[PDB]
């Protein structure tokens, strides 16, 4: 009738979907850092709420980059 | 014809469907929910920001190729 | 000492057994101070209210007190109180568990005359009109009290 | 609950990598200059387009042991005016609540993103506070313009 066929999927590490797992999380989840791009293994959390949302400074809406 | 488009959820699940211009995007709709698990209900795609009609059709979205769409849990207030 | 034991299980008649001196043994009894106590005062007081001659004008007197005494002291907020009497005559969720009352007449009818004295602040006229016309089942088996408050309510 | 203080370790540095743009989901910290995962302080863009555009909404988000088992409770900072934001400022919404739409798959990029879509998509059918019920039903225009201020009064 109608032919729609699914040709692709996002699929994680058999690690990553495991974690998941665990987690109860949406399997898809730790593929952010599975990308290409900006990923590795190291990284100090600490900058203070208040300080983030005035590093945001500009507008909020991307539209316009 | 034939046009692959990007379905993203929102949770980093996506999905590429391959569909037929002539077919109503129900078809499209519903695949995603049952390869998901999920209520026809449930969820809810847009495109061009705006929602997606259920007998919606690339013959009135004019979507080309590699387009996008986007699927969000469906909620209420309260 | 009867004040208390008539708060704790209301009657149109254990009302009128204070005496006159009930318009102002319960509006003084009570603690005036936050809303959500003045709300339980006037429902209570009001769940028996009847019709009658004496005994609506003794339910009357007692919320007229009652009220003009929270009313006037700066220390009190009117929309804390329009708020949690609404949720208590389950018109508006709250966000616990509260025991919805019964039959809204008797508040339906205690309101009824508030909105036309004095002391009540024009203010939250609209918010009241607002949740009476609300569709609701409990305002609704009550087509009378209800009616003659929204006409009330029309007007002021 | 569970495995509380590691999904959410794990949302935390997942959002860090990525998120949505224009929000803000900073963790507090414990005395132990520790970071605290049990409170973190989020912050809602407007909308482009809505009438909510141009503000930026705060919002706590308080975590329980049970996590992701029952929902985080949300609540703007300051109180918002919204037909389904409670007066303490919670944010009463289907997805958020356990017995209902609540499933522990969803995350904090959601629900954001879910309460952020909510701010335009009022339920005035069931409202959680009298405040702009009212006004939503009473006039139409000054419910935007009401809004058009708020969102102003909050823009970065």
């Amino acid at each position: 009738s109608l032919d729609v066929l699914i040709v692709y999927e996002l699929t994680p590490t058999a690690e990553q979907k495991a974690l998941a797992t665990k987690l109860k999380l949406p399997p898809t989840f730790f593929c952010y850092k599975n990308r290409p791009d900006y990923v590795s293994e190291e990284e100090e959390d600490d900058e203070d709420f208040e300080t983030a949302v005035k590093k945001l400074n500009g507008k909020l809406y991307l539209d316009g980059s | 014809e034939y046009i692959k488009l990007k379905v993203i959820g929102q949770d980093s699940s996506e999905i590429h469907f391959k569909v037929k211009m002539t077919t109503h995007l129900k078809k499209l709709k519903e695949s995603y929910c049952q390869r998901q698990g999920v209520p026809m209900n449930s969820l809810r795609f847009l495109f061009e920001g705006q929602r997606i009609a259920d007998n919606h059709t690339p013959k009135e979205l004019g979507m080309e190729e590699e387009d996008v769409i986007e699927v969000y849990q469906e909620q209420t207030g309260g | 000492a009867d004040v208390s034991t008539f708060l704790a299980f209301p009657s149109p008649e254990k009302l009128l057994r204070l005496g006159p001196k009930s318009s102002v043994l319960i509006a003084q009894q009570t603690d005036t101070s936050d809303p959500e106590k003045v709300v339980s005062a006037f429902l209570k007081v009001s769940s028996v209210f009847k019709d009658e001659a004496t005994v609506r004008m003794a339910v009357q007197d007692a919320v007229d007190a009652l009220m003009q005494k929270a009313f006037n002291s700066s220390s009190f907020n009117s929309n804390t109180f329009l708020t949690r009497l609404l949720v208590h005559m389950g018109l508006l969720k709250s966000e616990d568990k509260v025991k919805a009352i019964a039959n809204l007449y008797g508040p339906l009818m205690a309101l009824n005359h508030m909105v036309q004295q004095d002391y009540f602040p024009k203010a939250l006229a609209p918010l009241l009109l607002a949740f009476v016309t609300k569709p609701n089942s409990a305002l609704e088996s009550c087509s009378f009290a209800r009616h003659s408050l929204l006409q009330t309510l029309y007007k002021v | 609950s569970g495995i509380a203080l590691s999904r959410l370790a794990q949302e935390r540095k997942a959002w860090r990598k990525d998120h949505p743009f224009g929000f803000v989901a900073v963790p507090t910290k414990n005395p132990d200059g520790t970071m605290n995962l049990m409170n973190w302080e989020c912050a809602i863009p407007g909308k482009k387009g809505t009438p909510w555009e141009g503000g930026l909404f705060k919002l706590r988000m308080l975590f329980k042991d049970d996590y992701p088992s029952s929902p985080p409770k949300c609540k703007f900072e300051p109180p918002l005016f919204h037909p389904n934001v409670y007066p303490s400022g919670t944010v009463c919404l289907s997805i958020l609540e356990e017995d209902k739409d609540w499933r522990p798959a969803i995350t904090i990029k959601q629900i954001l993103l879910g309460i952020q879509e909510l701010l335009n998509e009022p339920n005035i059918q069931d409202p959680a506070q009298a405040e702009a019920y009212t006004i939503y039903c009473q006039n139409r225009v000054e419910y935007e313009k009401r809004v058009r201020a708020q969102a102003k009064k909050f823009a970065p």
